[PDB]
C-alpha cells in the first residue's frame, strides 16, 4: 500500500 | 496424536511453586529470540496498571514477595486481584514485571541462580514449538496464579531468600566521602546525616539545592530508597576559605529521577575545612538516555 | 508541490526512524488444529 | 430521578420543615465525595466499552451461555447482551456520580425484570455479568470508588433478584 | 441540583458526562460550603423574615386583610404567613441544591389555579415574597444576598 | 413478528391538563419485539411506571423464523 | 425461507400470494433436490473446506495470527475456525431454504457489534468467508457452485 | 468551547446563561494562560509526542506493523503517524477550549465509518491516542498533565 | 455557531496547523474581554423585561403599529412583537459573550426576512425598535459593554435590513 | 563589548563558538537554528526540555539581556559520533539566582552535522547560595  | 500444547501445560502444572517461577522468569528472558515477543497492546493492561504501581512502590522484600504470592496462590489482595483479570492481561502484567526485573524498578531473582532441571525440560520444550503454540502454554502456565475462592492449592510455597563492603574511589581516598558513599548505599540515613552541617545544603539532581540537616535528612527518607549509587574515579583539592572540593563520578545501577540502570552520575563535595560536608551536588549527566526530559 | 499539513509525507522520515519491526512470518496451519479440543473452555 | 441533594431535600420538605445540622451534614459529607466520584466518573468513561469487553470475556465467553442453545448465542443476542451490560454501567456511574439509587429505579429496574423473564434472558447469567462489571471497574478506580460503583452494580443486580 | 441536571442531559444522549460537565460539577461541590451558609442563615432568620415581610406586605396590601380580604381575621392572616414560610422553606432548598427545581416541582407548578380556587391575590402572593427577599437581604453580605435573590426573584417571576 | 403487550401508568409532571387524560395516562398496548428498548427508555424518561410486560406474540429463544 | 418471505410480504398488503410468489414458491420446492445436494455436499466436507479456508486466510492476513493479531495462538486460531464453521454452517440453512433470512437473523444482525467487542477485524472474517466460497466452489459442479455462491456473498457483503 | 457548550445549553431552554454557567465561564478566561501553557508545551513537542508514541504503538500492536497489517510498510507506517499528528492537534483544540467539541466535531463523529472503510482497527487508534497521552504525560507536571489527560481520555474512550 | 475562541481553532483547523503565538495572542484578547462580557450578560438578563418595556415605549407604542387594523394590534400580536424582541435581546447576549455573530447569523437570520415578509411584520419598525433596544442597554451597561452589544444587535438590524 | 566575539580557551567549536556568540547578542531566533530538531537544553536546577519551540520559549521567556563570558573549555569525542564539549564560565547578570560570581558550565552534546543535540547550562553554586 502506497500512498504516492 | 501430539497434542502438543496441552500436553506441556499438564507438564508445566506439575513443576513446585519455584520451578515454575523460575521457568517463567527464564522463558522471559528467551522472548525474541527462541519465544514468542509480546504484544502488551492486545492486552486491556490498563485494567492492571494500578496492580502494577504498588509492586513499584513497594520494598524491594515486599516485590519478591508479591510476586511469590502468585505463584504461590496465597490470599492477598493483589492475588485477588490479579485472579480477576483476563488471561492476556495476566501475561502482559507477568511481561511488565520481567521488563521492569531488567530495569531493576523491581528486585531481581536470587543473584547468580540456576533453572532446576525439570524446569529446563519444560521450558525446551517450550521452545521447540511453534509461536502460537508458545503464547497458548505460557497463558496457561501464569492463568492459574493469584488467588480463586475455590479448588485451588500448592504443595510447596517457595519463599524468597533472607537476603556491605566498602567502595573504592579512583584517585579519592578522603574518608569523609567514603562514609557517604557506603552510608548511601546501605541506606544508613540516620548515619549518613552525620556528615551533613546543621547548616548544610544538598542539590538533588534536576533541583535547587537544599539547606538544612532537617532538610536533608528528610530528602534521604523520601527519594533516596535502596538506591546505588557506585563511584568510579574522583579528584580532591581544597578551594576557598579551607573548604576541600572533590569531584568524584561514577554510575548509578538504579532508577533514578528519571534515571535507568546505566547511567552515569557526578558528585561536587563540598566539605568543611575541619571535617563533615557543608554543601554537595549531585548531577545525573545526559547521554542518548533523555527520557528524563520534561517540558516548558 | 511543497508539502501541506495532513500529508502524511511529512511523516516518512519519522516511520523511517522509527523503523518499526514486522512480525516473522507465522508457521501456524490450520490442518493441524483440533478445533473442538482446542476451543477455550470458560 | 434525584441526586443526594435533592433526596435530603425531599427528606425534609414532605415533613416541611427546614434543613437541619443532620440534613446539613449529609449534604456536607456529599460535597465532600464530589471529587472523587467525579474522578471515579471520568475513569469509566474513558474504558467503558473496555470494562465491558473484559467482564463478558470472564463471566460469558465460552460458556453454555454462548453456545448453541445458550440464550447469548447467535450474533444478533450477543450484541443485545452487550448493549444491556453497557447501559448497566452507565446508569451506575450516573447512580455513582449522584450519590443515590433513584435513578436505577426509574431507567434501569422499571419494567427490566418483567421484560426478562418474558424473552427467556437468564438473570443468573446477567447477575454474574455485572458482578464482573464490578469486579473490573474496581481494577480501574481503585478502591474507595469502586466500592462506590458497586453499591449502585448491587443494587441492579438485586433488583434482578 | 446541577448533578441530575447534567445527568439527565447526559442520558438523552446515552452518553457519559464530558469533561465540562465533570468539571461543572467539580466547581459545584466545592462551593457547596457558601451555598449552606447562606441557607443556614435564612433558616436562622425565617421566624423574622416572615413577620417583617408580613407588616410590610400588609401596609401595602390593607386590602388583603381588610374585611372582605382573603387573609382577613387574625386565623387567615396566621394561614397567610405560613405560605410565606413555605415559600421561605423553599427558597432554601433551591439554595443548598444551587437550583431553582425543588422550588418549581413543590410550590410553582399550578400555584396559580390553586391560590386561584382559594380566592388569595396571586399578585398579593407575589409581593410578599418580594418583602422577604428585601428583609432577607439585609441580614448577609451583598454577595450572599445575591446568591439568594436568584431563588427568590424565581418566585415572584412564577407568580408575575 | 415478536411483540410485547405492556401496562403503563405514565403521569403529569409539568401541567395541570384539563381534557380527559386516563388513556393516555394508564394503558396496556402491544409494541413490537424491535421497539421495546426504545420505547421503554422513553416511558422511563417520562416519569412512567412499567408494571406490566408480556410476550404476547413470538416465543422466547427462537433463532431462525422471527419473520 | 422463501415461503416466509413470500407470505410476509403478502401480509403487508392484505392480500394473497400474487402469481409470482407462487411460482417462486413452486420453482423453489420442485428444485428442492438440488438444493439438498449442495447443502449436503457443503456439510460432507465443511472440515475440509473451513481448513483450507483458514490455511489461504492466513497466506492473505499473516497479521492476525501473529504476536498482536485477534487469532494468535492455537486456541485462537481454533476459536477463528470455529467461527469459519458456523459461517459455513448458516450457509448450508440460507441455501435449503431459499433464503438469507435464517444466514441473518442468527450470524449477521449485530454481528459487527460482537467483533467490535471481542477485537476481532470483520473484513478479515468477509475475507475468511471468501476463501470457504472458493473451497467450496471447487468440490461441486458449477451449476451447484453458482447456487451456493450466491449465499457466500450475502455473507461476504454482510461483512463487507 | 465552554462559551458555545453553555451558549447552546442555555439556547436550548430558551433562557439566559445561568450564573453557575456563568461563573464557569469567568473562571475559564481568568485562567486562559496557564491553559494556553499546556497547549504550548503540547504543540512545541509535538515531534516527540508523535514519535514516541508511535514507536510505543508498534511495540505493544506488532501486527499493524506486519504483512497484512493497516500499518504494514513505511507509507502506511507514515500515514498512522500523520493521523496521531492530527489527533494531538485536537487535543489541544481542547485544552484551549474549555470542552471537547473541537475535538469531536472534526475527529470523533463518524471515526468508526471511516476507519471500518479504511480497513484501520480503530482500537489500535485508540491504543496509539494512549499512549500520546503518556509521552505527553510525562513531559509536564502532573496537574497540567491532569488537565490534558481528560481531553485524551475523551478521545480514547469515543473511539474505543 | 462559532465564538471567538473556536474561530481562532477553526482557523488553525482548515489549514490543518497547530497553534501558533499569533493565534494564542488572538485567545489573549478574548480572555482578557471575558469579565466585561460576564458582567454586562448578567446585568443584561436581571433587566431584559424592562429593556424591551423601554425600547418598545419609545419606538412602538401610540402609532399605527398599535392602533386598529395595525400588526401590533390584537394583544396576540403585541405579544407576539415582545416575545420576538426578548428574542433579539437574549441571542445578541449569547453574540456578545462568544464575541462572535455567527449564532445571529444562524439562530436569528436563517429565514427571518421570508418569516417576516410572509405574516406581514414592518421591518423598519422592528429595525427601529432593535436600535432602541440598543440604546436603552447601553444605558445599563455602560459605553464600553453598550458599544459591544451595539455591533451584535446591529447585526441583526443588518440583517433583517 | 559586542563588538568583539566570543572566545574560548581550549574549545573551537563553532556551533558552541556561533551559540555563545548568539546567545549574547539575545537574537534567540538566529540562536535556535543551531539546535537539532530533536536537540534539548537544560537550565540549572532544572529538568531538560525538548523541542525547538519549547527550548525558544526557555530563551525567550528566561534569557533576557543576559552576559555570559566563556572562560576555558575542553572538548572530547562522545559515542554514536556526537562530539562532546565542556565550557567552564562566569555569569555577571543575575541569573537563576547567584550574582557575578557564579561559575557556569556548558555540556555540549554536538550532533555531527553540528547542531546542537543537547546543551546543559549548570551553575556551580558558591559556598555563598546568592
Ligand atoms: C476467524 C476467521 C476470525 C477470528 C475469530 C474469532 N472469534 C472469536 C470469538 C468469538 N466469535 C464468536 C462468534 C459467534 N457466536 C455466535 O453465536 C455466532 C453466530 C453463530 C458467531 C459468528 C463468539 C460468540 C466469540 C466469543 C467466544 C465464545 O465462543 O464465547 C475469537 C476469540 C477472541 C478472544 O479473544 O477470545 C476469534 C479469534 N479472529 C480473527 O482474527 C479472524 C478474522
Ligand atoms: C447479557 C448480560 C444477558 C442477555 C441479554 C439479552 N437481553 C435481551 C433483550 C432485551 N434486554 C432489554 C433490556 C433493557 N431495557 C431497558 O430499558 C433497560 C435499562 C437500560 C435494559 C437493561 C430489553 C428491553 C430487551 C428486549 C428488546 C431489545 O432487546 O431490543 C436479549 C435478546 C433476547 C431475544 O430473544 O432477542 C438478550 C440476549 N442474555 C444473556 O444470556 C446474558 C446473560
Ligand atoms: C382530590 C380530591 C384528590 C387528589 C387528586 C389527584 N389526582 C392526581 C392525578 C390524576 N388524577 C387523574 C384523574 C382523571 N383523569 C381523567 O382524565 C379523569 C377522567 C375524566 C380522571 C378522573 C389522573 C388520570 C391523574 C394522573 C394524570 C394527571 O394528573 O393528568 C393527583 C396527582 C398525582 C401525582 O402524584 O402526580 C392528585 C393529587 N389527591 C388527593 O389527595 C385528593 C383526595
Ligand atoms: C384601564 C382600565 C387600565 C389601564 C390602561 C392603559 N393601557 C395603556 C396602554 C395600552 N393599552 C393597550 C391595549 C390594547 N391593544 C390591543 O390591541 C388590545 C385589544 C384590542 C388592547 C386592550 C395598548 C396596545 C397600549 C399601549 C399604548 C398604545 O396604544 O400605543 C395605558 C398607558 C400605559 C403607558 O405607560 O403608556 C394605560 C393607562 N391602566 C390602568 O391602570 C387601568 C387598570
Ligand atoms: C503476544 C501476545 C502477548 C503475549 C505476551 C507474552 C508472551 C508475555 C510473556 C511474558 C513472560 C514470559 C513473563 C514472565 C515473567 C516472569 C517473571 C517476572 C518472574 C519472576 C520471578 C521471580 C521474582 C522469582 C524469583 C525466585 C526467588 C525469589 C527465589 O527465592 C528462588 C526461586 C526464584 C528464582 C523463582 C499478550 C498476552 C501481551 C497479548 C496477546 C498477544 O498477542
Amino acid at each position: 500500500r502506497r500512498f504516492i | 496424536a501430539a497434542d502438543v500444547v496441552p500436553a506441556t501445560i499438564a507438564r508445566f502444572s506439575q513443576l513446585n511453586a519455584e520451578d515454575q517461577l523460575a521457568l517463567i522468569w527464564f522463558a522471559y528472558l528467551e522472548m525474541g529470540k527462541t519465544l514468542t515477543i509480546a504484544a502488551p497492546g492486545a492486552a486491556s493492561m490498563q485494567l492492571a496498571e494500578n496492580a502494577l504501581k504498588e509492586i513499584q512502590a513497594m520494598g524491594p522484600l515486599q516485590q519478591t514477595q508479591a510476586m511469590c504470592d502468585l505463584a504461590n496462590r496465597a490470599d492477598t489482595p493483589l492475588c485477588r486481584t490479579y485472579a480477576s483479570w483476563s488471561p492476556n492481561i495476566k501475561l502482559g502484567f507477568w511481561y511488565r514485571l520481567g521488563e521492569l526485573m531488567e530495569q531493576g524498578f523491581v528486585a531481581p531473582i536470587p543473584a547468580g541462580y540456576q533453572l532446576s532441571a525439570n524446569a529446563n525440560a519444560v521450558l525446551a520444550t517450550i521452545q521447540g514449538l511453534e509461536s502460537g503454540q508458545q503464547i497458548t502454554v505460557l497463558r496457561n502456565a501464569v492463568v492459574d496464579m493469584g488467588f480463586t475462592a475455590g479448588k485451588d492449592g500448592k504443595r510447596i510455597a517457595e519463599p524468597v531468600v533472607p537476603p556491605r563492603t566498602k567502595v573504592s574511589i579512583e584517585g579519592v581516598t578522603n574518608a569523609t566521602v567514603l562514609n557517604y558513599m557506603d552510608n548511601l548505599n546501605a541506606n544508613d540515613f540516620d548515619t549518613l546525616i552525620e556528615l551533613f552541617t546543621s547548616d548544610g545544603a544538598l542539590q538533588p539532581p534536576f533541583q535547587r539545592p537544599i539547606v538544612g540537616k532537617e532538610n536533608v535528612l528528610r530528602f534521604f527518607r523520601e527519594e533516596c530508597q535502596n538506591l546505588k549509587l557506585i563511584p568510579e574515579r574522583g579528584v580532591t583539592e581544597p578551594a576557598e576559605d579551607g573548604f576541600t572540593q572533590i569531584k568524584v563520578t561514577g554510575k548509578v545501577q538504579t532508577p533514578w529521577f528519571g534515571g535507568n540502570v546505566g547511567m552515569n552520575i557526578a558528585w561536587r563535595f563540598l566539605l568543611n575545612p575541619e571535617g563533615k560536608i557543608f554543601f554537595v551536588a549531585i548531577d545525573l549527566l545526559a547521554s542518548p538516555k533523555e527520557l528524563l526530559n520534561f517540558a516548558r | 508541490k511543497k508539502l501541506t499539513a495532513g500529508n502524511p509525507m511529512n511523516f516518512l522520515g519519522m516511520a523511517r526512524s522509527i523503523n518499526p519491526a514486522a512480525n516473522t512470518i507465522p508457521k501456524v496451519s490450520a490442518q493441524n488444529i483440533n478445533i473442538e479440543a482446542s476451543v477455550p473452555r470458560r | 430521578m434525584q441526586d443526594a441533594i435533592t433526596a435530603v431535600i425531599n427528606s425534609a420538605d414532605v415533613q416541611g420543615k427546614y434543613l437541619d445540622g443532620a440534613a446539613m451534614d449529609k449534604l456536607k459529607s456529599y460535597f465532600a465525595s464530589g471529587e472523587l466520584r467525579v474522578r471515579a466518573a471520568s475513569v469509566i468513561s474513558a474504558n467503558a466499552a473496555t470494562i465491558v469487553k473484559e467482564a463478558v470475556a470472564k463471566s460469558l465467553l465460552y460458556s453454555d451461555v454462548t453456545r448453541p442453545g445458550g440464550n447469548m448465542y447467535t450474533t444478533r443476542r450477543y450484541a443485545a447482551c452487550i448493549r444491556d451490560l453497557d447501559y448497566y454501567l452507565r446508569y451506575a456511574t450516573y447512580a455513582m456520580l449522584a450519590g443515590d439509587a433513584s435513578i436505577l429505579d426509574e431507567r434501569v429496574l422499571n419494567g427490566l425484570k418483567e421484560t426478562y423473564n418474558s424473552l427467556g434472558v437468564p438473570i443468573s447469567s446477567t447477575v454474574q455479568a455485572i458482578q464482573a462489571i464490578k469486579e473490573v471497574t474496581a481494577s480501574l478506580v481503585g478502591a474507595d470508588a469502586g466500592k462506590e460503583m458497586g453499591v449502585y452494580l448491587d443494587y441492579i443486580c438485586s433488583g434482578l433478584s | 441540583s446541577i448533578v441530575t441536571k447534567s445527568i439527565v442531559n447526559a442520558d438523552a444522549e446515552a452518553r457519559y458526562l464530558s469533561p465540562g460537565e465533570l468539571d461543572r460539577i467539580k466547581a459545584f461541590v466545592t462551593g457547596g460550603a457558601a451555598r449552606l451558609r447562606i441557607a443556614e442563615t435564612l433558616t436562622g432568620s425565617r421566624e423574622t423574615i416572615v413577620k417583617q415581610a408580613g407588616d410590610r406586605l400588609f401596609q401595602k396590601r390593607p386590602d388583603i386583610v381588610s374585611p372582605g380580604g382573603n387573609a382577613y381575621g387574625e386565623e387567615m392572616t396566621a394561614t397567610c404567613l405560613r405560605d410565606m414560610d413555605y415559600y421561605l422553606r423553599l427558597v432554601t432548598y433551591g439554595v443548598v441544591s444551587g437550583d431553582v427545581t425543588p422550588i418549581e416541582e413543590i410550590g410553582l407548578v399550578g400555584v396559580r389555579e390553586m391560590y386561584r380556587s382559594l380566592g388569595t391575590p396571586i399578585e398579593a402572593v407575589a409581593q410578599s415574597v418580594r418583602e422577604m427577599k428585601e428583609v432577607a437581604s439585609g441580614l448577609m453580605s451583598s454577595d450572599d444576598a445575591a446568591e439568594a435573590s436568584a431563588y427568590f426573584d424565581f418566585v415572584i417571576g412564577k407568580m408575575s | 413478528m415478536r411483540m410485547f403487550r405492556i401496562t403503563a401508568c405514565v403521569p403529569s409532571q409539568t401541567r395541570i391538563r384539563t381534557q380527559r387524560e386516563l388513556q393516555n395516562t394508564y394503558f396496556t398496548k402491544l409494541v413490537p419485539y424491535d421497539n421495546w428498548f426504545r420505547e421503554q427508555q422513553r416511558i422511563m424518561k417520562m416519569g412512567g411506571k412499567i408494571v406490566k410486560v408480556e410476550l404476547a406474540t413470538g416465543r422466547p429463544g427462537t433463532n431462525a423464523g422471527l419473520a
